[PDB]
C-alpha cells in the first residue's frame, strides 16, 4: 500500500509512575534522629536530674 | 535484621519513670528526717 505523509510523529518513551509531592509530614523536624533516640533522650534526661 | 513495641516494652519504660520518681520521693524524706534531727537539737 502507498501511505500519506505522517500526520502524527511519535516514537519509543519510557512510562514510569507518576512520583508524589511527598508533603512533608508536621513533626518531621524529628527525623534525623530515630524514635528509640528521642525516647532515650527523655529518659536520660529524667536520670540525670 | 517493619517493627513495632509491645507493652511489656512499656511496661518496663513506665517501670523506670516510677522508679525514678519514687527514689526522688525517697530522697526527699531522707531529706526531712534529717531537717528535723537538725531543728530539734538546735533549740
Ligand atoms: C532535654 C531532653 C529532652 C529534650 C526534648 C526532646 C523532644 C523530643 C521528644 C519527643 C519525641 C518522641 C519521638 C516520637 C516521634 C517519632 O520520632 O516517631
Amino acid at each position: 500500500i502507498d501511505f500519506s505523509k505522517p500526520f502524527m510523529s511519535l516514537g519509543i518513551s519510557i512510562m514510569i509512575k507518576k512520583p508524589q509531592k511527598s508533603k512533608p509530614g508536621v513533626f518531621s523536624f524529628l527525623d534525623p534522629l530515630a524514635y528509640e533516640i528521642w525516647m532515650c533522650i527523655v529518659f536520660a534526661y529524667i536520670g540525670v536530674s | 535484621d517493619s517493627y513495632s513495641y509491645g507493652w511489656s516494652f512499656y511496661f518496663g519504660a513506665l517501670s523506670f519513670i516510677i522508679a525514678e520518681m519514687v527514689g526522688v520521693l525517697a530522697v526527699h524524706m531522707f531529706i526531712d528526717r534529717h531537717k528535723q534531727l537538725r531543728a530539734t537539737a538546735r533549740a
